[PDB]
């Protein structure tokens, strides 16, 4: 047993491929800052080929990749390839607490028909829908967190849907940048004693915060000036939030947008109950439940957007507090017939 | 210049 085994799961097979190899070098960089007698920090890695699923040791001053198992090209976002990973995982490696960080593309609740969250184009185009990310992570241990470095994935609908499998949530609910995390800092922050999402999240900021340039003046894969936007969900807080949101209830170019040069699927969830809300007792006791369950939160005055085009450029990120919400538009749609049957906070906070 |  260690004190604590996370593991970090790559779904590369797409055109984020280019930026997996790097961020392991930089999680090798971080377990120098971590005690390997307690700590575990799996991998497992699928960048195309030959998935891989490791263990970062220490000799000295070196890190070696320990291979805990080896796989066939696979579709990393199925659910029984996932399943097997994670029960392998935590099997060679039981500890007293538990993290995960879920490396891919993100697309919040979103539904995906398979021929979001995650990408595999290995054989098709494979994305995985939160109802089968949450039956994988039922194999799983529950976690002390998720991090997601993915986008748009900090969503309260997919928290809500997810809130059992962990304890707290850290994610965006915009776009993250391609290079994702600095693995060389959040790395000993995954294995932090005391509040690690906490720790996860300053220690991701910052890095971004240091080079942010408000015009993402000189921005490239190799060097993101365009900032980023980060919070912290604590998931016991919920249920009390999807309260306090019926209560509300009970009495769109104005809220910030978190895909504006897209589909504007995104909004931020305080801007929407505060132009919905008719009635200030309701309504203060929405913000304390609120700030209950937002436990931390942080951007840059703007951040880095792209149009369906691949483009793009640098938008504010003015009235964010955090999290990302669906504001139904009511127009028979694909995607709202799935969230009035499927996303359970619909029901739960009483979208009636 | 990609995100994710």
């Amino acid at each position: 047993y260690g004190s604590r085994t996370v593991l970090v799961y790559i779904a590369g097979d797409n055109s984020l491929s280019r930026f997996a190899s790097e961020d392991l070098n930089e999680m090798i960089e971080g377990m120098q800052s971590v005690d390997d007698n307690h700590n575990n920090l799996l991998v497992y890695m699928d960048k195309g080929s030959n998935p891989k699923l490791i263990r970062l040791r220490k000799d000295k001053d070196v890190v070696v990749q320990d291979v805990i198992a080896t796989y066939d090209a696979q579709n990393s976002v199925d659910v029984d390839v996932m399943k097997n990973v994670f029960t392998t995982a935590f099997s060679h490696y039981p500890a007293d607490s538990y993290g995960v960080v879920f490396w891919s593309h993100g697309d919040g609740w979103l539904p995906y028909n398979n021929p979001w969250w995650g990408q595999d184009t290995g054989n098709g185009d494979n994305r995985m829908n939160i109802p089968d990310l949450n039956e994988a992570l039922s194999v799983a241990p529950h976690f002390d967190f998720i991090l997601f470095d993915a986008c748009y994935m900090q969503s309260v609908e997919v928290v809500y849907q997810l809130r059992n499998r962990a304890d707290y949530f850290i994610g965006s609910p915009t776009e993250i940048p391609g290079p994702g995390a600095p693995y060389e800092v959040v790395v000993p922050a995954l294995f932090a004693v005391n509040s690690p999402a906490v720790s996860i999240a300053e220690n991701y900021y910052s890095v971004y915060a240091k080079k942010y340039n408000s015009t993402g003046a000189g921005i490239s894969n190799e060097n993101w000036t365009g900032g980023v936007s980060i919070s912290v969900i604590k998931s016991s807080e919920l249920s009390a939030l999807a309260a306090a949101t019926r209560d509300v209830l009970q009495t769109i170019s104005s809220i910030l947008c978190y895909d504006p040069l897209r589909e504007n699927n995104y909004h931020d969830l305080m801007g929407l109950m505060q132009s919905i809300q008719g009635n200030s007792q309701a309504f203060n006791h929405y913000k304390e439940m609120y700030k209950n369950a937002v436990i931390w939160k942080n951007t840059t005055d703007n951040n880095y957007c792209t149009y369906s085009s691949g483009y793009g450029k640098m938008v504010s990120m003015d009235g964010f507090e955090g999290v990302s919400t669906y504001i139904l538009r009511e127009n028979n749609s694909s995607q709202e017939k799935y969230y009035r049957q499927f996303v359970e906070w619909y029901s739960a906070a009483d979208w009636d | 210049v990609l995100t994710x």
